RNA sequence: ACAAUCUUCUCACAUGAGGUGUUGAACGAAAAUUUAAAUUUAGUUUGAAAUCGAUUGGUGAAAACGGUUUUACCACUUUGU
């Protein structure tokens, strides 16, 4: 309704998880913007509050905890989050022991999920490297700061329940959505908030700014779920 | 230098506040050190800095446009304040203004009121006391003195040993360890 | 000769080659190779100096030398297998030119009535062509 | 002057070789070291050992040696 | 010329100028200059504890079990390079060790001859240095005659790796020849 | 000296806004963009692995005499306060 002045939801929703199905012998939200909307390749996430949980509660996470890791590995232990975080790292430790290349793919793959203290979510750009942030596997910033069991269980479920948006640099901004397991009423919900948020802060020029958006699945072609019919005036404003 | 280099620009995008530790009109700024092959921008200001050569003494006015400087050149100079009573005896110990573009030291007040008769100093304690309550004479006295030189002394055997040691100065606002680095000094 | 040397430590340049090389002999062409699209060394250098007697005594100086975690390994191979573009560019810096900052001044760029409306004339055509996809 | 028969250590053993198992002694506190520690453990008790900072501030009033005590029981032109 | 020093230059050049067998022909060709310079520094954060600072940390641990307190209980298990001749024979034959290191000048030399056939067998890399007492200073030791890691932590496991594959690539993958001829009779 | 300054939060407000940073090489998907070219760009792989394959737009800082050669992350806040 506010993307482009239409609710084309739930309904090609319905038709694009029957074309799921049709073509059956994950979905990405491609998206047509004004401009580069990325002034740069930003190293960091983006935490997009959705109701539908796109990340599998089934795999395990590992928490870079800041030093001394003594303390909030035993409020891992406390908060009874063992078999969600598998193993908490301390910052010093994983730029300590973990340092290879091959090593630190082998520790990326060791573990399933990921974790990381906004305290020290800038430092992972350097100890870490594109062996993991460039494979597709970005650090997620929860928020455990405080130090305690329920700001470390609602920060770990707002980990599992929300998703997480990597910008960058780029005019075609990509959401990944979700599996097609959802029901297509909770996609397109989970489609429709992520929209409220790409409004909010995300896409510069609010709605006005999203031109295209073509919605496909990891090999399916992308069908424009809404087009912004009074694109061509605003081409005309931003081009002069 | 790739170091230096990524020091720079982390220092100066979005970086552009600095400390500027107050409650002093002047400060005590010396390079402890160099940069084999430094970036073009890091030698002009040191150039800009008067601090050509490490180990040079010289003590600046503290200003916004100082703290700038002094943000700049950290990595490789040490910052302070300076002490009362040891900038009296820095001046009478190492006093050695440009005479004609020599740095000669300022063994007796004529020359000094010869030179700095126009800003009305002929005694080192009256460019002392322009000194350290800094008037508008501040600057040229300054500008007419050659930067003094602390090299650190070499006193017990282990300091002639060690590998390139220099008596392990430090970076960063010393502050009053400034002044205890002064106290060392000479 | 010409020598290709490599499993270097990231971020050593020709400027520090050529510095060292040059300690050995004549050093006349050098070429750190790099990413296209990047420009990033690929971490395989290759290197040619004035005569082969002297690349193949600085080969046996640089065999498996371990330099910063590394073992450098240094071998001057014949010139029967050398190509004309093995010194393409040699002694040029190279130029990795931001073509996303360009692609930033691309997408968003001031344009006239005509350049806008070069923009949006393949809009109804692509949209036309995606209605008889379905 | 033949050239060195290798012909047993050409190969590589892949076994340990001493099979005795290993003791119990290498998984816990040096036990030596915790008989050393109830000996100068015991000393602070009977008080011959001077402590860690015992070991710092008796060095602290000593080096001030400047005449502690009695010895004695051309002009301007 | 002295009494002893014709005898200095001579056992000198009869190390030469006879038939040195296979078993002694290695002990001559030596790990380099270079390669030689990183294991002393990987080896120099796994010094044994000065015998006098050994000491200094227990008293510093006999104090507070005096009071009540404890650090057995979390006493991690600890590292150093082992050495000792008879200490590292037996860490080879237990495939324990990972690095053995032999010097080139043991006075009686069958000490050291059955080391390198030892090595060869039982799999662990092993290399030939200089200067028996350049081992004897990491230790702090007179005269050392060999060392061996056997584990050094995880911080330098990715460094072992490395310097291993120097060692080998140096040593045990070239010098394969003059270890099965004769030397001497230069 | 193969030592070295890559970000173990900040700022506001209590909700925000920020936190610029990652070997190489090979592999390979289907979509969206942007201006034919570029950008984003699944999944990969692997020893800090390597044997020609370099792309070539723009900004100026010093020597030199308005050309000229020198930068080996100078990138659009664009190479020496």
């Amino acid at each position: 309704e506010l993307l482009g002045s239409d609710a084309p939801l739930e309904k090609v929703c319905s038709a694009l998880l029957e074309y799921e199905s049709k073509r059956k012998s994950p979905v990405w939200l491609q998206l047509a913007t004004l401009k580069f909307i990325g002034n740069n390749r930003k190293l960091i996430p983006y935490k997009i509050a959705i109701k539908n949980p796109v990340i599998p509660s089934s795999s395990e996470a590992c928490l870079i905890v800041k030093d001394p890791q003594r303390v909030y590995k035993d409020l891992v232990n406390e908060a009874g989050l063992s078999k969600v975080v598998t193993r908490v790292i301390g910052l010093s430790k994983l730029k300590a022991k973990w340092n290879s290349y091959e090593q630190k793919r082998q520790l990326r793959d060791q573990f399933d999920i990921f974790l990381a203290d906004d305290r020290v979510i800038p430092m992972l750009p350097r100890i870490l490297g594109k062996t993991f942030y460039q494979k597709s596997k970005v650090p997620v910033p929860v928020k455990i700061s405080k130090g305690t069991a329920e700001q470390l269980k609602r920060e770990v479920v707002s980990a599992y329940g929300a998703t997480y948006f990597n910008s960058a640099p780029c005019s075609s901004f990509m959401i990944k959505c979700g599996h097609v397991s959802n029901t297509s009423t909770e996609l397109a919900e989970n489609v429709e908030s992520i929209l409220q948020f790409v409004s909010k802060h995300i896409v510069p020029d609010g709605a006005k700014g999203i031109a295209s958006i073509h919605l496909k699945t990891s090999q399916s072609i992308a069908i424009p779920l809404w087009n912004n019919p009074n694109l061509k005036e605003l081409i005309a404003s931003s081009r002069k | 230098r790739e170091r230096e280099r990524i020091r720079l620009n982390r220092s100066a995008k979005n970086k552009g506040d600095i400390f500027v530790p107050d409650e002093t009109k002047l400060l005590f700024v010396i390079r402890i050190a160099g940069v084999k092959n430094m970036p073009p921008k890091i030698r002009k200001v040191l150039r800009l800095l008067r601090l050509s050569r490490i180990n040079n003494a010289v003590f600046v006015r503290n200003n916004k446009a100082v703290a700038q400087m002094l943000r700049i050149v950290e990595p490789y100079v040490m910052y302070g304040i300076p002490n009362l009573h040891s900038v009296r005896e820095l001046i009478y110990k190492r006093g050695f203004g440009k005479i004609n573009g020599q740095r000669i030291a300022l063994s007796d007040n004529a020359l000094i009121e010869e030179a700095l008769g126009k800003y009305d100093v002929i005694s080192i304690e009256d460019i002392i006391h322009e000194i350290y309550n800094v008037g508008s004479h501040f600057k040229e006295v300054t500008k007419f003195l050659w930067p003094f030189t602390l090299t650190p002394v070499k006193h017990s055997l282990m300091e002639k040993k060690v590998k390139h040691f220099n008596e392990g100065r430090k970076a960063g606002y010393c502050g009053e360890e400034i002044n205890e680095l002064i106290k060392k000094q000479v | 000769g010409v020598l290709y040397v490599g499993r270097l430590p990231h971020g050593f340049y020709e400027k520090q080659m050529r510095m060292y090389f040059s300690q050995f002999g004549p050093v006349l062409r050098l070429r750190m190779s790099r990413n296209r699209k990047t420009g990033s060394s690929k971490h395989y250098a290759f290197i040619e100096f004035e005569s082969l007697d002297v690349a193949n005594v600085v080969a046996e100086t640089m065999h498996n030398y371990l330099l910063y975690g590394k073992l450098l390994q240094c071998k001057v191979i014949p010139e029967d297998q050398v190509h004309e573009n093995m010194f393409k560019g040699a002694d040029v810096p190279f130029k990795r030119i931001p073509h996303a900052t360009i692609a930033r001044l691309q997408h968003e760029k001031p344009l006239s009535k005509e350049k806008a409306d070069k923009l949006i004339t393949r809009h109804n055509r692509k949209l036309k062509l995606k209605k008889r996809k379905l | 002057y033949p050239d060195y028969d290798d012909f047993f250590t050409n190969t590589v053993r892949e076994t340990p070789l001493s099979s005795a198992p290993e003791p119990k002694r290498r998984f816990a506190p040096s036990k030596h070291e915790q008989k050393r520690i109830l000996q100068l453990a015991y000393a602070i008790r009977k008080g011959r050992i001077l402590t860690s900072e015992q070991r710092a501030e008796r060095e602290r009033e000593s080096q001030s040696n400047y005449a502690d005590h009695d010895l004695w029981a051309p002009p301007s032109h | 010329w002295p009494e002893y020093i014709r005898l200095q230059r001579r056992r000198k050049i009869l190390n030469l100028r006879l038939k040195v067998p296979p078993a002694i022909a290695q002990f001559q060709k030596t790990l380099d200059k270079n390669t030689a310079t990183q294991v002393f520094k990987l080896l120099n954060k796994y010094r044994p504890e000065t015998a006098a600072e050994k000491k200094q940390r227990l008293v510093a641990e006999a104090e507070a079990v005096a009071n009540g307190k404890s650090a057995q209980d979390v006493s991690k298990k600890p590292y150093n390079v082992k050495y000792g001749l008879n200490h590292v024979v037996a860490l080879i034959e237990a495939k324990k060790a990972k690095l053995v290191l032999i010097a080139s000048d043991v006075d009686p030399i069958e000490l050291v001859v059955f080391l390198p056939a030892l090595c060869k067998k039982m799999g662990v890399p092993y290399a030939i240095v200089k200067n028996k007492a350049r081992l004897g200073t990491v230790i702090h030791q007179k005269t050392a005659a060999v060392l061996a890691v056997t584990e050094v932590r995880e911080e330098d496991k990715n460094e072992l790796a490395s310097i291993v594959s120097a060692v080998d690539a140096n040593f045990s993958a070239k010098y394969d020849e003059s270890r099965r001829k004769w030397g001497g009779g230069i």
